[PDB]
Parts: C-alpha cells; sequence; structure tokens
C-alpha cells in the first residue's frame, strides 16, 4: 500500500520537474526575444544544502553551517553542532549522524564506503561533545562521546573510538580498529601513548566548549 | 632409486645403462664411481638370482661372489684408458643383460614401485581450510584487516549472483524517525 | 470419449503460451528501458538487473510448465484425430469439423497455428536448454552488458513462431532470425580474447549455409507462387529442379548441422565461446537445421539416389570419431562428440519420410541433454581449476569427489547403457542401417562406438584419476546445489524419457 | 534517539554497543525506504507504457 | 616402540616437467 | 597403512566410523525389505511356470499355445 | 621486479632507456623511454617530429608487440612510422615479419635495408643509447591534415 | 563483486563473543591497535554439515498426495473406459 | 631442456569480469603446460605438399580416399539391394507431404 504512496510521490515530483524546466526554458526564450543576457549569467551552482531524492539534510536551528560547507544526502545534525568552512559531508550512500555539542573543523571530509562485513555499521556515527580538527578525513567510523581528534587525521572504515579517547594530530587509524577509552594514540600506523590524566581531559573539554562558543559567536555575527 | 625402467618409453641401451649404473649417462661418472656402481649392480643381481631364487645353492653363491669380488678389485686398480678395463666393463654388462628378468622384484620403498603412491596425503593447507566456520571459528568480519589496506569482504565460495532485492519482515516500520523528531523539535 | 473441449484446450494453450511469453518480455523490456537513462547496471544492491534476472528465469520456468501441459494436450489431440479418420469406414460420412477463433488475442503474423510432434520436441528442448544455459551465465553478465539477459526469451519466441507455422516463408525467416543474438552473445559476453575471430568464423560459415538455403527457398517460391506446404502437393518438380533443391538444402542445412567438410567454425566457436552459450549451441541451435531440412525434405518428391548424402554423413561420423584420441582440451573433445552424433542424426533423414525419422527425432533430444551435461561438466572443471587441459588438471576425484562421480556417470550414459534413450536411438538407427547396408552399418558401429569411445574415455579418465599435488593452496571446493541438481536432472530426464508413450517414435 | 541520549552512565563498551545497534536499525529503515522508492520507479513505467507498446506491436504485426 | 611422525608429504613427490610436451605425443 | 589426518571440510570416506550405526542399519534395512516385498508382490502377477509333475497340457484347452487365423 | 619488505623505491633515472635521434633537419635529439613500451609511444610522448603514424599503432588484441607473434594477426596498418636503426641494434633486431616487410616495401617514400616500423618495436634493455634516424614520413589521406 | 547487505532484518545472526577477546589494556609503545568486533558464528550444535538437515514433512506429504490422486484418477479413468459408473471387480484374478 | 621464455599465454577481452568462484584464488602457471596448451592451435605447415609425406604416406593417402571408399561400398550394397528388392538409398515419398503427427484441421 505504501508503494502506491511512493508512486504518487514520484509522479508529483516528475510533474514538478517538468513544470520548472518548461518555465526556465520560456524565461530563456524571453531573454533572447528581449535581447536580454541576464540568464546568461555564469553564477556559481554550489548549493549549501543538497538533498538527494528522499535524503534531505536535517538539523536544528542552533546548528552553525558555514556557507562554504556542503551537506549532501542524509545528514543528521544535533543541537549546537558546528560545521567549519569548506567541509563536505556526503551521505548519498549512507547516512551521517552527528551528536550535539560537536565541532567539525574546516577541511574535514566525511563519507561512507559502499559495503562492509556483517555486524559493522556502514554509516558514520559521531557522538556528543566531540571535537574534530581541520583537515580530517572520516569514512564509516564510530566516534563515541568526548573524543578529540587532531588536525590532518585519517579514520577509515570500521574504526571505533571509545569515550574519552584522544587522537594526536597527523595520524591514521587503520580500518577496523578499536581505540580504547581514556587513552592517547599517535602515529600514522597509530601507536599507543600513555593514558590520559584529569588535567588533560579538563583542558580538552574546556577547549571544545570554547570552540563551540566561538562557532556560536561566528554564526550570530554572520546572521 | 626410482624404478621407472618400463613405464617410460626407453630403449634397451637406456635401460641397460640404468640397470648397470644409476644413470642414463654413465660418461659423466668418475672411474671409481663407475667401478663401484657396476660392482653394486652385479652383486645385487647375483643375490637376486642365487639367494632369492628358485633352487638356491649357498655354496655356489659364495664361490661366484668371491670370484666377482676378485675381478672387481682388479678392475678398480686399472686405468680408465686401458682396454682390459673396457673388456671387464663389457663382460659385466653382458652378465647384467644375461640375467635380466622382465619380472624383477621391485622393493616397495622405491618411487615407482608397484604399491607406491597409493594414498593421497593432505598437507597443512587443506587441513586448516574451513570456509564456513563449523570446525574452526569464523569471524562475522570475515577477516582481520592489515594496516595499509582497506577493509574489504572476502570473496565468497559461491558467487551465484542469483539473488533478489533485500527481504524485510512483513509490516516493517521504516519511517524517518530522526527526521520526524527533529522537525517536531523545530 | 474425445470431444471438442480437448481440441480447443490444445489450441488455446498453444497460442496463449506464446502471448504469455511475449507480454513478459515486453513488460521486462519496458521496465529496463524506462527505469534509468543509460540502461546499464548500477552496481549497487537496488539494481534493476536483479529484478530482470528473476523475471527472465521466472518466465522461462513458468512457460515451460505451461508448455508441458500444452504438450500433453497435443499428444491426445493428435492421437484422436488420426482415429477420427481411421474408423470413418462408411462411404456417406466424412470428418468435416471446422473450428472457431479465440476472441481475446489476434493470430500473430496473420497465420493459423499448426503443430507437429517434432516441432514440439524442438520447443521443449529450447525451453530446457535455455533454462540451463541462462543458469550457466550469471557470472558472465555484469556492468554494461546485462542486456543479454534477454537473449533466451527472444530465442524462445523465435523458435515458437518457427515451429507453429505452416507458412514456408515465415519458416525461413524464423530460421534466419537466430543469427544476430548468437553472434552478439559470442562477441560481447565471451571472456576469451580469441572469441573475436571465432564469432566471425561462426557468422561466415553459418551465413554461407543460409545463402544456400535462401537460393533453394527462392527457387521454390518463384516456381510455385505460394507459401503453403499444402499447395506443394498439387505441383510437380522436374528431375533437374528436384536435384538442385535437394543438393542446396542438404548443403545449406549441413553447414549449420555440421557435416564433415564444414565443422571448423563449430570447433573454434566451442573452444572460444562462453560455457552457457556453448550449451545452447550444441544442445539446441544445431537442431534447428534438422527440423527445417526435414520439412523441405518431406514436402518435395525427389528421384535421386541418397548414397552421396549418406556417404558425406558417414564420413563426418568417421572423421569426428577418429580425432577424439588426440585431444587434450576437454571442450574440443565434447565438440567432436557433438559433431559425430549430429552427423549420426543427420544420417537418419537421408531416406525421406520413412520410419528412419523416429530414431533421429529421439536422438536429437538425447544429444541435446548429453551435450548440455558434458559442457556443464567442462564449465564446472574450468571454474574450479581455472583450466580445461588434461596436462594441467587431473585427479578431479580425491578432491571434490562429486564432480568426478558426475564425470564417470556421464561417461556411462554417453557409452549408452541399455537403460537410457541413447541405447534406444542407437538401436533404431542401427537396425535400419543394418537392413539398408550391413557392411556400412558394421563399419560405422566399429568406428563410432569403439575407437571414438576409447579416445573419449582415455581423455576423461585421465583427468578424473591421479593425485592433485601441484597447488594445494588454491584447490577448490566441491559442487554447489545448483550444479548438482542440474546434473541430476539431466540424468533423470534421460532415464525417464526412456518411458515415453510409444504411439510416437 | 540513542545517539542524542546521554550515555555517560554506561561503560564505554555498553555505549558503543548501543550506538552500533541504533545505527544498524536506522540503516535498515533507510534501506527499506530507498528500496521501495526504487520499486515504485520500476513499477510506474510498466503501467504507463505497456499498453502503447503492445498497441504499436499489434498494429505492426496484425 | 617408537613414536613415528605423521606420514611424510614426500610420499607424493611433485613432478617438475624438465622437458616440453610434444603435440606429436598427445 | 599408517593413519594420516584427513581435512575436516572434505566429505570423503577415509577411516570413518559412525557411532550410531546400529539404528542407521535398522532404518536402512527394514524399509528396504518392505520396498522389495512390494516389488516382488507386483512382479508375481507376471510370472510363468511349467506344469507340475504328473500334469499334462491339454492341446485343445484355452491355455494351450495358439496359431493365427489369417 | 624484486623487492623486500622495508625497501625504498628505485629511481626513475636509473630505469631510463636513452634513444639518440637524427632529425629530418640534421639535428640531434635525446629521448627517454622505458621497457615494455613501444618505440612509437615513447617518440610521441616526447613529441618527436618526422613520424606521421596514421594508424596510431594498429589494432589492440593481436598486436606485433607481443613476444611470440600470433599467426592470425593483421600487422601494421599504415607503414608511416618508419625509422632507420644503426647497424648493431638493427642486427640484433633480427629478420622482419612478413607483414611488416610487406608494409615497409610498399611505402611511397624510399626505404632502406635498416628501415623498421616504430610501432613494431618493443623497447628492451639492450636498446639503451641506440642511434636512429627519422627522415620525414609520407602522408596518406585527407584527414592527415586535420 | 557482491553488493548485497549482510545486516539482515528477518532474524539475528547466531553468534558468540567469548571467543577472540580484545586486549583493551596494558599496551606497549610498538604494538598495533586492537580489533573492534571479534564476534564469531555459532552453529545450532545439532547441525550435520554432511547431510540435509531437513526435518519437515511437506515433501513426503505432497508426493503421497500426488500418488494417491494418480491412483484415484486412474480408477475413474478405467471405470469410464469400460462404460461403467464404477469398476466391476471379478471374483477371480489370474496371472497375466 | 630450459624452461620456455616466450610462448602463447591466456588472454582476455578488455574490461572482462573475472571468475571469482571458490574464493578467487589463482595460482601461477607452468610454462611447459601453457606451451602445450597453445601449441597445436598455432601449429602450421611449412611448405606446400608437406602434409602428404608427414607421418605415413600410405596411411595418409588411405585417409584421404576414405569418402570415395564409403561411396563405392554404398554403391555395391545398393546393387545388392536392387536385385533383392531391398530398401534402396532414396528419399522415400509415401506420405504425400503429410508430416509425421501433424494437426490437419480447418477453420470456419
Ligand atoms: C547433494 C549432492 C549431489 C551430487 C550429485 C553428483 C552426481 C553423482 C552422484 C553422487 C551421489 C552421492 C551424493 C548424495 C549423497 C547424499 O546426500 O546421501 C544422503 C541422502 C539422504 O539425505 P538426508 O539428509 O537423509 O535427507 C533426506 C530427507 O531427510 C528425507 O526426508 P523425507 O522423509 O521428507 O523424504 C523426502 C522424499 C520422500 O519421497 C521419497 O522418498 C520417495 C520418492 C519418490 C520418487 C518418485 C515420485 C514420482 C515421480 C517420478 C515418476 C514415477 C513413475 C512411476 C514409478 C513406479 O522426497 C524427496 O527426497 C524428493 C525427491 C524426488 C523429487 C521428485 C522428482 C524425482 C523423482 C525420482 C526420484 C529418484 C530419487 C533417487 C533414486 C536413486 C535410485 C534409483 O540420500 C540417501 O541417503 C539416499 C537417497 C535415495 C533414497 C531413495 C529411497 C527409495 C525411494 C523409492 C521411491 C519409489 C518406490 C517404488 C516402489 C515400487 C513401485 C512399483
Ligand atoms: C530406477 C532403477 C535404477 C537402478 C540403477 C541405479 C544405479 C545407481 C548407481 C550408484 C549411484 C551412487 C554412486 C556413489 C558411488 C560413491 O559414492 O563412490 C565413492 C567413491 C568416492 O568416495 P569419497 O569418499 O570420495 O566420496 C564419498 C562421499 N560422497 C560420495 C558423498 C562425495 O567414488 C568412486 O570410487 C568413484 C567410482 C564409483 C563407482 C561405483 C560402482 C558402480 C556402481 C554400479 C551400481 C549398479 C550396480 C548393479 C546393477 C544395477 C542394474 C539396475
Ligand atoms: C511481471 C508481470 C507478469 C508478466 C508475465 C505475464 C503477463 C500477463 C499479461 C499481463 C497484462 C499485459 C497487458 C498488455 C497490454 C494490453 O492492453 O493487453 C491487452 C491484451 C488483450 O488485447 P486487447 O488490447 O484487449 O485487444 C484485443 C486484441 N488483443 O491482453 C490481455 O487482455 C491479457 C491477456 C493476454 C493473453 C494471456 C497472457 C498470459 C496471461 C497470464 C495470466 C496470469 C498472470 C499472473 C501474473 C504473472
Ligand atoms: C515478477 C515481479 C513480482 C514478484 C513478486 C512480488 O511482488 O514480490 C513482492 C515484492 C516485494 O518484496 P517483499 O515485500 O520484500 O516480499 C514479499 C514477498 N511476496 O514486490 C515488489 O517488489 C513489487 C514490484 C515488483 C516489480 C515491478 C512490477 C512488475 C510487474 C508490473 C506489471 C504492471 C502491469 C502491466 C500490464 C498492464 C499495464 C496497464
Ligand atoms: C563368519 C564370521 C562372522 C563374524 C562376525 C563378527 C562381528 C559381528 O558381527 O559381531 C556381532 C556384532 C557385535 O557388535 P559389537 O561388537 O557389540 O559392536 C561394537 C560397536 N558399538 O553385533 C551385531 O552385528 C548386531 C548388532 C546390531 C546390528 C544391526 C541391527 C539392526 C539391523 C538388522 C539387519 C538384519
Ligand atoms: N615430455 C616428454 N617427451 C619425451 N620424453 C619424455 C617426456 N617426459 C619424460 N620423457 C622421458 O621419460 C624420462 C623421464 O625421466 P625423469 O622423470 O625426468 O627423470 P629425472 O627426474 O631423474 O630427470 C626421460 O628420460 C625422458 O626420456
Ligand atoms: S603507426 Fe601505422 S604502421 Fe606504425
Amino acid at each position: 500500500m505504501k508503494l502506491f504512496q511512493a508512486m504518487w510521490t514520484r509522479t508529483i515530483y516528475s510533474i514538478g520537474r517538468m513544470v520548472r524546466e518548461t518555465g526556465l526554458a520560456l524565461d530563456r526564450y524571453g531573454c533572447k526575444l528581449e535581447q536580454d543576457i541576464s540568464c546568461y549569467e555564469p553564477l556559481s551552482r554550489h548549493r549549501n544544502i543538497l538533498p538527494i531524492y528522499d535524503l534531505v539534510p536535517t538539523f536544528y536551528h542552533s546548528t552553525f553551517i558555514a556557507p562554504n560547507s556542503s551537506l549532501i544526502g542524509a545528514v543528521y545534525l544535533g543541537q549546537n553542532t558546528v560545521v567549519g568552512y569548506g567541509s563536505t559531508l556526503r551521505g548519498d550512500n549512507h547516512a551521517i549522524r552527528v551528536g550535539h555539542n560537536t565541532v567539525i573543523g574546516d577541511k574535514v571530509a566525511i563519507s561512507n564506503v559502499a559495503t562492509l562485513a556483517a555486524g559493522i555499521p556502514v554509516s558514520t556515527n559521531i557522538g556528543n561533545h566531540v571535537n574534530i580538527g581541520a583537515g580530517c578525513v572520516l569514512q564509516s567510523c564510530v566516534v563515541d562521546d568526548n573524543v578529540t581528534v587532531g588536525h590532518n587525521t585519517v579514520i577509515l572504515e570500521g574504526s571505533v573510538l571509545e569515550r574519552g579517547s584522544v587522537i594526536a594530530p597527523n595520524s591514521l587509524v587503520p580500518a577496523g580498529r578499536l581505540i580504547p577509552s581514556g587513552q592517547l594514540w599517535a602515529g600514522s600506523p597509530v601507536r599507543y601513548v600513555r593514558d590520559l590524566k584529569e588535567e588533560e581531559i579538563k583542558l580538552n573539554l574546556e577547549q571544545t566548549e570554547q570552540n563551540l562558543s566561538i562557532g556560536k559567536t561566528h554564526k550570530s555575527s554572520l546572521i | 632409486s626410482k624404478a621407472y625402467y618400463f613405464v617410460k618409453n626407453f630403449s634397451w641401451a637406456e635401460v641397460s645403462n640404468l640397470l648397470c649404473y644409476g644413470t642414463k649417462y654413465p660418461t659423466v661418472l668418475n672411474h671409481q664411481q663407475k667401478v663401484t656402481r657396476l660392482y653394486r649392480a652385479t652383486l645385487r643381481r647375483v643375490y637376486a638370482h642365487q639367494v632369492e631364487g628358485y633352487k638356491t645353492d649357498f655354496k655356489q653363491y659364495n664361490e661366484n661372489i668371491t670370484d666377482i669380488g676378485k675381478d672387481f678389485n682388479k678392475m678398480l686398480a686399472l686405468k680408465p684408458e686401458s682396454l682390459e678395463l673396457q673388456a671387464y666393463f663389457k663382460k659385466y654388462e653382458d652378465l647384467q643383460e644375461e640375467l635380466f628378468d622382465p619380472a624383477m622384484i621391485i622393493d616397495e620403498s622405491r618411487p615407482y614401485a608397484a604399491s607406491s603412491g597409493r594414498y593421497y596425503i593432505f598437507d597443512d593447507y587443506l587441513l586448516k581450510f574451513d570456509p564456513f566456520g563449523f570446525y574452526s571459528p569464523k569471524l562475522l568480519s570475515e577477516n582481520r584487516p592489515e594496516e595499509a589496506m582497506p577493509f574489504y569482504e572476502d570473496y565468497p565460495q559461491n558467487d551465484s549472483h542469483w539473488n533478489l532485492w533485500e527481504q524485510f519482515p512483513e509490516d516493517f516500520e521504516d519511517s524517518n524517525a530522526e527526521r520526524e523528531a527533529i522537525l517536531k523539535s523545530n | 470419449m474425445f470431444n471438442l473441449n480437448t481440441i480447443y484446450l490444445s489450441r488455446i494453450f498453444i497460442e496463449f503460451n506464446f502471448y504469455f511469453l511475449f507480454f513478459l518480455f515486453l513488460i521486462s523490456s519496458i521496465i529496463f528501458y524506462f527505469s534509468k537513462i543509460i540502461s546499464i547496471q548500477n552496481l549497487n544492491q537496488n539494481s534493476v538487473f536483479n529484478f530482470l534476472k528473476l523475471a527472465n528465469i521466472f518466465g522461462i520456468l513458468i512457460s515451460f510448465f505451461i508448455h508441458i501441459i500444452s504438450f500433453w494436450f497435443y499428444c491426445i489431440y493428435s492421437y484422436n484425430l488420426s482415429l477420427n479418420i481411421f474408423s470413418d469406414i462408411n462411404l456417406y460420412n466424412s470428418n468435416s469439423i471446422e473450428l472457431l477463433n479465440n476472441s481475446l488475442l489476434p493470430n500473430y503474423f496473420k497465420s493459423n497455428i499448426t503443430i507437429d510432434f517434432f516441432g514440439l520436441i524442438l520447443l521443449t528442448l529450447a525451453y530446457i536448454v535455455g533454462f540451463v544455459s541462462i543458469l550457466a551465465l550469471d557470472t558472465r553478465l555484469y556492468w554494461k552488458n546485462i542486456k543479454y539477459i534477454f537473449s533466451f526469451t527472444i530465442f524462445l519466441l523465435i523458435v515458437y513462431v518457427y515451429v507453429t507455422v505452416s507458412n514456408i516463408l515465415l519458416f525461413f525467416m524464423c530460421y534466419e532470425l537466430l543469427l544476430i543474438p548468437s553472434f552478439l552473445i559470442v562477441y560481447f559476453v565471451s571472456p576469451s580474447r580469441r572469441a573475436i575471430q571465432a564469432s566471425l568464423y561462426f557468422v561466415i560459415w553459418t551465413q554461407l549455409g543460409s545463402l544456400l538455403v535462401l537460393i533453394a527457398i527462392s527457387y521454390i517460391i518463384s516456381i510455385t507462387n505460394t507459401y503453403e506446404f499444402n499447395d506443394l502437393k498439387y505441383f510437380n518438380f522436374t528431375n533437374s529442379e528436384s536435384t538442385i533443391i535437394i543438393f542446396l538444402i542438404f548443403l545449406g542445412f549441413g553447414f549449420k548441422a555440421p557435416i564433415w567438410p564444414f565443422h571448423y567454425w563449430l570447433t573454434k566457436t566451442h573452444v572460444e565461446a562462453p560455457s552457457g552459450f556453448s550449451i545452447y549451441l550444441s544442445g539446441f541451435l544445431v537442431k534447428t537445421a534438422l527440423y527445417g531440412f526435414y520439412k523441405f525434405n518431406t514436402s518435395i518428391f525427389i528421384d535421386i539416389d541418397s548414397s552421396i548424402f549418406i556417404a558425406i554423413c558417414i564420413m563426418g561420423v568417421v572423421d569426428s570419431s577418429l580425432k577424439m584420441w588426440g585431444q587434450t582440451d576437454l571442450k574440443k573433445l565434447v565438440a567432436y562428440g557433438t559433431i559425430q552424433e549430429m552427423n549420426i542424426i543427420y544420417l537418419a533423414f537421408c531416406w525421406g519420410d520413412s520410419c528412419a525419422i523416429l530414431g533421429g527425432i529421439l536422438f536429437s533430444a538425447t544429444h541435446a541433454f548429453l551435450s548440455a551435461l558434458m559442457f556443464f561438466l567442462v564449465d564446472c572443471i574450468y571454474r574450479r581449476y581455472h583450466t580445461r587441459s588434461l596436462v594441467e588438471v587431473n585427479g578431479i576425484l580425491h578432491i571434490t569427489p562429486n564432480l568426478g562421480l558426475s564425470i564417470l556417470f556421464m561417461l556411462v550414459f554417453f557409452s549408452g547403457i541399455p537403460g537410457t534413450i541413447k541405447f534406444i536411438s542407437e538401436f533404431y538407427i542401427f537396425s535400419g542401417l543394418l537392413e539398408a547396408s550391413p557392411f556400412i552399418c558394421f563399419i560405422l558401429m566399429l568406428v563410432a562406438n569403439v575407437l571414438g569411445l576409447i579416445g573419449f574415455s582415455k581423455s576423461w579418465f585421465n583427468a578424473t584419476f591421479g593425485m592433485p599435488k601441484k597447488n594445494t593452496k588454491y584447490l577448490p571446493m566441491d559442487l554447489s546445489f545448483k550444479e548438482s541438481y542440474i546434473i541430476l536432472y539431466c540424468f533423470f530426464f534421460l532415464f525417464i524419457f526412456s518411458y515415453f508413450s510409444s504411439i510416437f517414435f | 534517539n540513542v545517539l542524542l541520549s546521554n550515555r555517560k552512565n554506561l561503560t564505554p563498551q555498553e555505549s558503543v554497543q548501543k550506538v552500533i545497534n541504533y545505527a544498524l536499525l536506522q540503516d535498515a529503515k533507510q534501506r527499506s525506504r530507498t528500496l521501495r522508492h526504487i520499486k515504485a520507479s520500476w513499477v510506474i513505467p510498466a503501467l504507463l507504457f505497456t499498453y502503447p507498446a503492445w498497441y504499436l506491436a499489434k498494429g505492426a504485426v496484425n | 616402540g617408537w613414536d613415528r611422525p605423521d606420514v611424510p608429504l614426500s610420499f607424493n613427490p611433485l613432478y617438475v616437467h624438465k622437458r616440453e610436451l610434444s603435440i606429436f605425443d598427445t | 597403512f599408517q593413519k594420516y589426518p584427513i581435512p575436516r571440510y572434505l566429505h570423503v570416506g577415509q577411516w570413518i566410523v559412525n557411532k550410531n550405526w546400529k539404528w542407521n542399519t535398522f532404518h536402512m534395512f527394514f524399509p528396504t525389505a518392505i520396498l522389495c516385498f512390494m516389488v516382488w508382490r507386483n512382479s508375481m502377477i507376471s510370472t510363468a511356470k511349467p506344469p507340475n509333475y504328473g500334469e499334462y497340457v491339454d492341446p485343445q484347452s484355452p491355455v494351450a499355445p495358439k496359431a493365427i487365423k489369417y | 621486479h624484486h623487492h623486500h619488505a622495508g625497501d625504498q623505491a628505485d629511481r626513475v633515472a636509473d630505469k631510463i632507456i636513452w634513444i639518440n635521434i637524427q632529425n629530418r633537419i640534421g639535428q640531434f635529439e635525446r629521448i627517454s623511454a622505458f621497457e615494455g613500451e613501444s618505440l612509437l609511444e615513447a617518440l610521441q610522448r616526447n613529441k618527436v617530429a618526422g613520424i606521421v603514424a596514421t594508424c596510431e599503432g594498429g589494432e589492440d588484441i593481436n598486436t606485433m608487440l607481443e613476444k611470440p607473434i600470433d599467426p592470425v594477426t593483421y600487422g601494421p596498418f599504415c607503414s608511416s612510422c618508419q625509422v632507420v636503426v644503426s647497424n648493431p641494434w638493427r642486427n640484433k633486431m633480427g629478420n622482419l615479419h612478413y607483414l611488416e616487410e610487406r608494409n615497409l616495401v610498399r611505402s611511397s617514400y624510399p626505404t632502406t635495408e635498416n628501415s623498421r616500423l616504430a610501432c613494431c618495436i618493443l623497447v628492451e634493455k639492450w636498446m639503451n643509447e641506440m642511434i636512429i634516424s627519422i627522415p620525414q614520413n609520407p602522408n596518406s589521406v585527407y584527414e592527415d591534415n586535420m | 563483486r557482491q553488493n548485497f547487505a549482510k545486516n539482515i532484518t528477518t532474524t539475528d545472526i547466531p553468534k558468540d563473543s567469548h571467543h577472540f577477546a580484545a586486549k583493551r589494556s596494558g599496551f606497549t609503545q610498538t604494538e598495533q591497535a586492537p580489533f573492534a568486533y571479534n564476534d564469531v558464528y555459532q552453529y545450532p550444535k545439532d547441525y550435520k554439515p554432511w547431510n540435509y538437515n531437513y526435518k519437515g514433512n511437506g515433501v513426503l506429504l505432497a508426493l503421497f498426495l500426488g500418488s494417491a490422486f494418480s491412483l484415484v484418477a486412474y480408477e475413474r479413468s478405467y471405470a469410464s473406459k469400460t462404460g461403467r459408473y464404477q469398476r466391476k471387480v471379478q471374483q477371480n484374478y489370474y496371472q497375466i | 631442456a630450459a624452461p620456455p621464455a616466450a610462448f602463447f599465454l591466456y588472454f582476455f577481452v578488455p574490461d572482462n569480469f573475472p571468475s571469482a568462484q571458490s574464493g578467487f584464488r589463482t595460482a601461477s602457471r607452468n610454462p611447459f603446460q601453457v606451451q602445450f596448451v597453445f601449441a597445436y592451435d598455432n601449429w602450421e605447415y611449412k611448405y606446400c605438399g608437406q602434409w602428404w609425406s608427414m607421418g605415413s604416406l600410405a596411411v595418409n593417402v588411405l585417409f584421404f580416399v576414405v569418402p570415395l571408399f564409403l561411396w563405392l561400398i554404398l554403391q555395391t550394397q545398393s546393387d545388392q539391394s536392387s536385385n533383392r528388392d531391398d530398401n534402396s538409398l532414396t528419399f522415400y515419398f509415401s506420405n504425400a507431404g503429410f508430416f509425421f503427427f501433424q494437426i490437419y484441421t480447418n477453420t470456419g
């Protein structure tokens, strides 16, 4: 019975597409007949929010999304979550879920792999109070709460980062690896570093809160 | 020693060389090697005919082996270019030919024996093979991804490709719960 | 107690099965074309290809099922029809029954459907061999060439129209229509690089044969301005025209059903073609030449001696069977076996409409199933060991024993144990040949059933036995359920069709 | 929403297991929705264009 | 008596094909 | 021959002992006997036999061999 | 190749095969090529004048560059990639394929006994510092100007 | 390559997690990060890989019903062939 | 003999989909085995008339003249059938073009 609703939705969408195309073509013909060239303007075609057919990005009013950024497909954002300048989140294949009070840097690129093994989520999941530095690349990974990732870090498919762990800048987490809670790891073949202390965790939390506050201030200034 | 005398398309000259010497090409052997190999072949044949025979006489066997030993001791001390050594070689090759049996007893330990290779022995590669996980545990991840490699599923044993679209339970509730919740929130 | 209900059941089933297949094909084609812009596989889980696959498989199976019931109807119909004219001994009455037309669908190509036993045997072979071949082509179809999933439904439709017409022109057109799909399959689906030239060889020989058949058909059509097999009863051909026609049709149909001097194309095409299409080519396609020839052989009065044609067929049998020893490739060996039994079948049609045609009709189905089984076994070996040469693979037993058991049982069935239809066909043809030519019968029997059998058996036994020592890190697993059931069904069909009704044959 | 829900009261293993299960369930729902949309995209052309194609073929042949 | 090891894999020696297989010896 | 290991994945029959072989033997033997009994019972309908000792075939009886009237 | 775990990559400079060329205008050129490649591909990548290469190397399945030449090959198609190879390297090249000789002797411009079609040459190790000459090749069809 | 999904919805895959435990603690400065999932398949413990694990009655019931229908249909056909409403059973039957 | 260095190998069409059954594990091939696999297909004659004497001239001639022998034997046995009034080697025409079991009905 829901197939009938899907069929009706597709028919309505196609008719709307036809109407829009016919209107734009008539406007271009009017251009020409009027010796107008406004419709020849080569403006940028970039869209801040690009929804695939039924995959529409969804976020709260409290989220900051840079006009340079690109959320495509099923991208779900929690409250007080900021995406930096030029970041791309492509959930055309599978969804990208981001928790609340999470900061995503400028040149972070998040995508998903086509298929994975049984029991491994193929989408991207990011918890709450998570800091991701600029220049990071993320693919089909699980990041728990209160996790900091340094700049220019690559996290591959099937990776799991437990709560409270820290990844040093310029690192790589190999595919299908677990990084336990409350530990610091560094290296491209990422290697174990001594367990975190209370002062380090407090400083990381304060830095994440300050970054979120600065992002909120930037969003307020932009509007 | 491989006993492939008759299962390869050999001529008599090759078989005679293999019977007298452990090779088809006795010209690449030293003088001592040739003498010792001919002595061993002659003693083997005499044992096969005068100890494991039909009506065996031990006294005659002892006499013949003593004479053969004397002759081969003379043979060893000669020079390779001498004609007497060549005559001795010819005599004992003729002796090997004259006692030739189309029904030689081949020891069961030889590579091409009658009962050789009767069983296929499985190596550790086949013993440790288990695609499905009944005998050895199988990960749901199907493999352990090594570093510097992407995580990819193993190739299945049966690549049928005769599959349908994904099957779901009847009356499966698949509404956009997250989208509805967020839209209700704002 | 035969009445009009059975007559109309048979006719309605014959026509409506075709329309069922055609509507399936049309709906699937529309879905394929209008779903996407490019009409190539999307390489994801929700590809239309999946659906298409199921559809095609579905339809063939279902149509086959309907066909079976349909086939049974015809049998009874035909039987009683003969009776209705055998017992009409009173001089005042005559069987004058005139039927009506269905009000739901039109007659395709404005023709009245007529069917015979051998045509429906050909249709059944098309159904079964097409099902097996399409099952043996899943791995070959992928990105940018999935369209050829539709080929076997098109083959079924063409063969249906071929076997259900009394129009000699539509007959020839349906025979000619079979070349383009075959060439396309060999050209675009074969993985081997040598298949590019093999397709050209296939085309050029098959088209030379088609040109000869075309000359004969044009002769018949121009001399007698008619397109019905019935009208040929009221026109006589002179000796010269009859000789020309019989020579032309014999040579043209022997190009496709490979007679002695023309089998190079068949050998190359089997060696290079994909396994599924090889199954279709040996199992069914060559049989299309036997049918048409038979029709054109039976509708004309020929006053020539058939010794030359019989000698050509026997030379084909001898030449093919003498070459089996010196084959190391298994697929080439299966191709040579196909050649010898095809020539044996083609021999049976060299006496006109006599009782020799029954053995040929049965042995056509026998060869269809035997060749399908042998090529499927070769495909299984090739996909397991990545080779089909005796010098590279042996000891198929002791590792994956089911394949070796299948090979041995295939060898038994090919040898012709008296419990199957191979023995029955051999008995028919050899009894007739012994009466017609004793020394020829003995020579053919000795050459085919001893020398060729020994070569075949050597090449197949050596691969089954031995020790597979070379690459234990890459040794394969045994048969899957699909292959096991296909092999078992081939064996079951042979054994159980040994029990068909004796009114026919 | 398990992801938006507070999970600090659990151990990290429990939290990651809960997140993984929620993600798998949502993935299955999204897969079902996309599959039904593509099924509708298949179904519509058949109903729209099967009769005109049959009309074309019938007018051509008989 | 003596704890014998498992049956050795040398019981099935591997052939090495020192010579070419002629098509006249098929 | 000395025993050597057989891979677990192979469904081959080297040195196999089934611990439940008695029940399997029972459940393969008795239904086989019943099936053979049914086959024999069917086949005794079409079984011939010469006359017993002390009996003669009357040439004019219906069971006696017959010729054909043309 | 042959490498072990942890080894560093080799240098492209050490793998370069050098070709020495006399132009159609009497000037000298030095060209870098690699093994497993045809001479035509190296010459065209290095933008060497004098070759027309109308057929652009021929077909793609049964080519002249495979070490055993397949019998049912069609051979070169335009004979417009001719070069002249110096004595030692040309002698090491060997006798010509009959199809290549047929295309060489049938060209509209004069040839030599050292003439050799570039797309029929597979670059080898022993061709380092090989000396060749490329006089201008003939034009064939209208589209050669386009 | 295969593109189907493995996280099915019809049922949960039988598995156990006690096998292949993760380390999660006591790491050195040179070893690799531990793996994540580690779950392995669990078989029903009554499964025989060497035979069909078929415990149904549907195939036997269908074949038996088909054979019984064949018998009754033959009885009806024979009764109709002799021009009778039912088979006339003779008082004595003899070898064919 | 040294292992072959140049020989005909296996080849596949561009963009071929590989066969991936049983885990898709392919081993290295043996040069002598591949050489034998592809030797016969590419073998050819060297000069005109080489075939006649290749092997046994008498046996090759006998093989060449086989079809004539079969035709002559068939002719002799046709002579035997003619005087005994046996089945001759002719296309018999006794059904007047009516096919084996063919439905012959009318409409109207
Ligand atoms: N392909 C072949 N063609 C011709 N002769 C062969 C071939 N293979 C083996 N032979 C003959 O069989 C013999 C096999 O000996 P071989 O097993 O190679 O002994 P070894 O392993 O000690 O060299 C050789 O001496 C050779 O004469
Ligand atoms: S480029 Fe055409 S022949 Fe070389």
